[PDB]
RNA sequence: UGUCCUACGCCGGCAGGCGCGGGUAACCCGUUGAACCCCAUUCGUGAUGGGGAUCGGGGAUUGCAAUUAUUCCCCAUGAACGAGGAAUUCCCAGUAAGUGCGGGUCAUAAGCUUGCGUUGAUUAAGUCCCUGCCCUUUGUACACACCGCCCGUCGCU
């Protein structure tokens, strides 16, 4: 299901050529849960997302 | 459908491998497409393949008039080779159907190409 | 920048980069050429008959090729348009639609040649998280060494875009029994170099002695042209 | 700059295959004459073929 | 510490690097 | 494939020009060329001779595109 | 930028020809009436009014001399080319790109090289994956080096 949440902290540039960017995300609808993802493009502080499968947190080195 | 391209068939799936040969056929509609006819190709095709093969396809094809056994020469028999000729080279099965025999996958041959994916 | 990049071969082929193939003519020329390169490549005896493969058939372009030579030959291919423009060209061969890295159906101790036109770069990468490159490519080379007949031969088309891929291309073929080499065709050309992957199914003593005493910190006579030279017989 | 660039592209493709070598033995069993002097390019010769290259798989 | 090496070696380097790049009367 | 566009007016193809073309909602040269199979610059004419009888109107004039629609 | 730049008058359809003035120059070309752009017409998916190569005829101009076409003009021919399997170039804002105009080379080219203005963006504000170069630590992995195998069989002088 669409689930929208917001970004609160950019935790950095990462993968190989610098090409995601590591951010930290709580949701609206439930102002509790906090997860790490990653996001193709620029980034920054109070943009929104739209996650198809908010479920699994990625990660990178 | 060209009759040699079947009867080379196998299951590319790894269990049944490699027994899956050969592949049991059916037809809705046949058509003759013309082929070049170089005799030395049906005569060395004729000792590389099994002829029971070719017994047991036909008659999946309702076909009955074939030669019963290896059919060897010097490209002497005109109307031995124009026979293999028309069977496997002109002969083609435009829309049809495969059923895998020792795993049981469908292929449905249609204009006039048989899908063989996952 | 590059068509591997695109993504999966069934999703960068549609039907519009068919319409867009069948409609270049640098493609019909060059990929006739390579064609002709590949069928010379293997040294199938002339005057004698033999049925081939042409993988990575596409368009049939080469497959119109082997039929115009006299030989006939199975195509096999991923993309449905490619297939679809392919009989549309109205080409004499037969045709096959299946994935190469999953295997080639075809019972072992079949084909007398087997030529690939730009099809093998394509099994260097993964687009799915089950895709597996190393495993895809021993696959597919082993049902290569099985569908042919053991001594006959294949040649294979590329165009690397670095030397990663080619060491797992010649890994995998060096471990599923494949003997053979690398044609590289005009080596150090850039427009004209292709590579093709055949294969097969079977006084100085003196001069150390002053170098020594040079190192060792003491005078050492200059170095000329009368270092070690014989002064006279010795009776 | 590209010339050193092109160079030692191709002295990393050698390389890379020279360090293939020793571990495909373990778990198993160039154009330089074609090359002109004065320019980039491929020169034919009469006593030996058009230009290629031969790398033989082990 | 070992718990600081672990969030460190799970973590990504952020922050410093500058790009040199690019009236009245 | 090769488009066979009509150069002028047929007998069947002008009346149904004269009975179709005066109720689709967007009037232009390309569509009225493209789904009755004449050639743009005769499709030009027919739409400036409908204007010029006052039955269609004219929205927007320009020498790249021009647009007609229905009176009501 | 200019003692070859040129205003203007007359002739020829055009290149061009004749005459008469200005300029050793923010004084004259020159309020540099540029092209893209803008506004109307024709065109209608057609290797077609796209594209111009290559040719046939004639005229004019610079040169001692234009043949193997110096250069320009007019009429005719309308080839390949349908957005390039594949190797790669440059680039972060008045920038790339589209578009014209100047300077040097020059009796005549355009054909390089330098500049100028006009219209005006997409992406990006990161990285060390590829390449270059600079560091630091190290010489423990690999390679070298060391040892071992160093191929076997008969046949005559
Ligand atoms: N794994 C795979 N299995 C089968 N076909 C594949 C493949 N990866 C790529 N291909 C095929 O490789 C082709 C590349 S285009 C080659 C066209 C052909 N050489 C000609 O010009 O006649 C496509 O048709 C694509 O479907």
């Amino acid at each position: 299901p669409i689930k929208l949440a917001r970004v609160t902290k950019v935790l950095g540039r990462t993968g190989s050529q610098g090409q995601c960017t590591q951010v930290r995300v709580e949701f609206m609808d439930d102002t509790s849960r906090s997860i790490i993802r990653n996001v193709k493009g620029p980034v920054r502080e109070g943009d929104v997302l739209t996650l198809l499968e908010s479920e699994r947190e990625a990660r990178r080195l | 459908m060209k009759l040699l391209t079947h009867n080379l068939l196998s299951s590319h799936v790894r269990g049944v491998g490699s027994r899956g040969f050969p592949l049991r056929l059916q037809a809705t509609e046949v058509r003759i497409c013309p082929v070049e006819f170089n005799p030395n190709f049906v005569a060395r095709m004729i000792p590389k393949v099994e002829w029971s093969a070719f017994l047991e396809a036909a008659d999946n094809l309702r076909l009955i008039q074939v030669p019963k056994g290896p059919v060897e020469g010097y490209e002497e028999n005109e109307e031995f080779l124009r026979t293999m000729h028309h069977l496997l080279l002109e002969v083609e099965v435009i829309e049809g159907t495969l059923q895998c025999p020792e795993s049981g996958r469908m292929f449905p041959i249609s204009r006039g190409i048989p899908n063989m994916l996952l | 920048r590059r068509p591997e990049h695109g993504g999966p071969p069934e999703l960068f082929y549609d039907e519009t980069e068919a319409r867009k193939y069948v409609r270049n003519s640098r493609m019909i020329d060059i990929q006739t050429r390579m064609a002709g390169r590949a069928l010379e490549l293997l040294y199938l005896p002339e005057n004698k008959p033999c049925y081939l493969l042409d993988i990575g058939c596409g368009t049939g372009l080469s497959g119109s090729y082997l039929s115009d030579e006299g030989h006939y030959w199975v195509g096999l291919d991923i993309s449905p348009a490619m297939l679809d423009e392919a009989v549309d060209r109205e080409i004499e061969g037969d045709l096959l639609l299946g994935d190469m890295g999953q295997g080639i159906p075809f019972k072992p101790g079949t084909f007398d040649g087997c030529i690939s036109i730009s099809a093998v770069q394509w099994l260097c990468n993964a687009n799915k998280k089950s895709e597996n490159p190393a495993k895809r490519l021993y696959c597919f080379f082993a049902s290569l060494f099985s569908v042919l007949v053991r001594g006959s031969r294949a040649v294979l088309q590329l165009y690397p875009e670095n030397s990663e891929q080619l060491e797992l291309i010649t890994t995998q073929a060096t471990k599923a029994g494949f003997s053979g080499g690398m044609v590289v065709d005009y080596p150090n050309s850039a427009k004209a170099k292709k590579f093709y992957l055949c294969l097969f199914s079977g006084r100085a003593w003196v001069l150390e002695k002053k170098e020594r005493h040079r190192r060792q910190g003491r005078e050492v006579r200059p170095d000329t042209q009368y270092t070690g030279r014989k002064r006279k017989p010795r009776f | 700059r590209n010339k050193k660039h092109q160079k030692l592209k191709h002295q990393k493709e050698a390389e890379e295959e020279e360090l293939e070598i020793p571990p495909q033995y373990q778990a198993g069993g160039p154009g330089a004459e074609y090359k002109a002097k004065k320019a980039k390019g491929d020169v034919k010769k009469k006593g030996r073929p058009d230009p290629y290259a031969y790398i033989p798989l082990n | 510490p070992l718990a600081d090496q672990i969030l460190a070696g799970n973590a990504v380097r952020a922050g410093v690097r500058e790009k040199r790049r690019g009236e009245e009367y | 494939d090769k488009l066979n566009n009509l150069v002028l007016f047929d007998k069947a193809t002008y009346d149904k020009l004269c009975k179709e073309v005066p109720n689709y909602k967007l009037i232009t040269p390309a569509v009225v060329s493209e789904r009755l199979k004449i050639r743009g610059s005769l499709a030009r004419a027919a739409l400036q001779e409908l204007l010029s009888k006052g039955l269609i109107k004219l929205v927007s004039k320009h020498r790249a595109q021009v647009i007609y629609t229905r009176n009501t």
